[PDB]
């Protein structure tokens, strides 16, 4: 494996439901690589949020951050690592979204008012999966 | 160590015409890519972020775009007001880094200087330094240089330079070169010169005076 | 929207500062806040962040482990705590916003100056008269040997601004600074009207005011 996640910090959390997300992605890639990498945040109710490349990939130990674009209950978010199009890490959170006010929350209305919710990310609780893939 | 260069340096241009900023990203960034305007004394101003997203309330002349690692600011069709200093930035990798900046200047006719020599006072020869300065007073373009001589003898590492910005009325600099003497030495010659060449002068213009 | 900085001036070398930032208009708690330093006659250069919400903060190479950036979210404000400061730290210090535009700033307070100094020396000005001629005359004030930056220098008290220039100090060889200021007037002005310099040094609690011919 030439490329690990070392880590990942949620940086505005918890944040609105409209904001898009902030990620601080650290990562080591140990030996130079022809093609590049694909970052993506997908959203579990379902719909691919955003994505970012990266290409060359840097050698050694890099830091940088990813802005991925909000959607459209307690929901799921993947941020997910593909080499050349072949995915080799994914990292799952659980999502709680409620509204602002005790009101609210007790009396949800008819027709949900997406401005009012806060969405809190459970960054504690990632759960890891890796893959093995050909590289080069 | 992610650099984002910047290029040129400054610039010279005339209401109405189209400039064109480059930043060149030194590795791969995807859009986290900023412009900004500073004007002398005051706090800077986003124009565009996202690599080309436009910031509400800043005029539509101002556009970003993207070509591989190279990111481009064009102004087209500048403005009077539009004169001044513009800085690129990258927030995706760490850590956080602005471009060296791009002055963006008024073009103009060319303008000889004035230029007016000035002896040291009485006061400042009383505690035993001779200031001489020599003054070149609106001027384009910047280009300018100025050679001191003591009784012909042209003089070497005792002389400093300072400039002004572009004046905000007739876009002209002016220059401020200062030889700096102990008291000893200044008593002991006569004519201290101060020569000027510069695009505007046909030849080179002298301002000196007797001790 | 409004960011107030504060906290800025004067301190020596190893000693230690702390900038505030307070925010109005907006929830800190849902943007990263940010500090931007600009040395004089120097480009932007970008300090610190943090997101209140997570805490998470980010250091410029050339500040961390003397710096500290902090927010209070109840008090809607962030700070910059400077410690084991050296000369080179002397800047006018920006604090910053950051909303939904990929860490660009958008919003920026007005600046505080923030100036490192191991020794204070107010400056001593003399006159620089004009010889003998066209329509325009020159004359003009040097301010010589102060330390740290800046001097102020207005000609009749404010009044006369046309003409002007106030040079950059430049650094001189004895590690103190100094400039010239200059005023272009009708050759007909001379003879009826007085032009004095007025230089303030506050550092040095330094003012004086000196009449040129």
């Amino acid at each position: 494996s030439i490329v690990s996640l070392l880590g990942i910090k949620v940086l505005n959390n918890p944040a609105k439901f409209t904001d898009p997300y902030e990620f601080e992605i650290t990562f080591e890639c140990l030996e130079s690589l022809k093609h590049d990498l694909e970052w993506k945040l997908t959203y579990v109710g379902d719909q691919e949020l955003d994505s970012i490349l990266v290409g060359p990939v840097p050698v050694g130990v890099n830091k940088f951050v990813f802005s991925a674009d909000p959607p459209s209950s307690v929901t799921v978010i993947l941020l997910s690592c593909s080499y050349d199009g072949r995915e080799f890490v994914r990292v799952g959170y659980y999502v709680n979204n409620e509204y602002d006010e005790e009101e609210l929350r007790e009396n949800p209305p008819a027709k949900v008012q997406v401005d009012h919710i806060v969405r809190n990310i459970l960054a504690e609780k990632p759960r890891v999966t890796r893959f093995n893939i050909v590289w080069d | 160590d992610i650099q984002m260069t910047q290029s040129p340096s400054s610039l010279s241009a005339s209401v109405g015409d189209r400039v064109t900023i480059t930043c060149r990203a030194s590795q791969s960034v995807s859009s986290a890519v900023a412009w900004y305007q500073q004007k002398p004394g005051k706090a800077p101003k986003l124009l565009i972020y996202s690599a080309s997203s436009l910031y509400s309330g800043v005029p539509s002349r101002f556009s970003g775009s993207r070509s591989g690692t190279d990111f481009t600011l064009t102004i087209s069709s500048l403005q009077p007001e539009d004169f001044a200093t513009y800085y690129c930035q990258q927030s995706q990798w760490y850590p956080i880094t602005f471009g060296q900046g791009t002055k963006v200047e008024i073009k103009r006719t060319v303008a000889a200087p004035s230029v007016f020599i000035f002896p040291p006072s009485d006061s400042q020869l009383k505690s035993g330094t001779a200031s001489v300065v020599c003054l070149l007073n609106n001027f384009y373009p910047r280009e300018a240089k100025v050679q001191w001589k003591v009784d012909n003898a042209l003089q070497s590492g005792n002389s400093q330079e300072s400039v002004t910005e572009q004046d905000s009325k007739d876009s002209t600099y002016s220059l401020s070169s200062t030889l700096t003497l102990s008291k000893a030495d200044y008593e002991k010659h006569k004519v201290y010169a101060c020569e000027v060449t510069h695009q505007g002068l046909s030849s080179p213009v002298t301002k000196s005076f007797n001790r | 929207v409004q960011l107030v900085e504060s906290g800025g001036g004067l301190v020596q070398p190893g000693g230690s500062l702390r900038l505030s930032c307070a925010a109005s208009g907006f929830n800190v708690s849902y943007s990263s806040i940010h500090w931007v330093r600009q040395a004089p006659g120097k480009g932007l250069e970008w300090v610190a962040y943090i997101y209140p919400s997570s805490g998470y903060t980010s250091y410029a190479d050339s500040v961390k482990g003397r710096f500290t950036i902090s927010a209070d979210t109840s008090k809607n404000t962030a700070y910059l705590q400077m410690n084991s400061l050296r000369a080179e730290d002397t800047a006018v210090y920006y604090c910053a916003r950051s909303y939904s535009t990929k860490l660009a700033m958008d919003y920026w307070g007005q600046g505080t100056l923030v100036t490192v100094f191991n020794q204070i020396k107010g400056p001593s000005v003399f006159p620089l008269a004009p010889s003998s001629s066209g329509g325009t005359a020159a004359l003009g004030c040097l301010v010589k040997d102060y330390f740290p930056e800046p001097v102020t220098v207005s000609w009749n008290s404010g009044a006369l601004t046309s003409g002007v220039h106030t040079f950059p100090a430049v650094l001189q060889s004895s590690g103190l600074y100094s400039l010239s200021s200059v005023v272009t007037v009708p050759s007909s002005s001379l003879g009826t009207q007085t032009y004095i310099c007025n230089v303030n040094h506050k550092p040095s609690n330094t003012k004086v005011d000196k009449k040129v011919e």
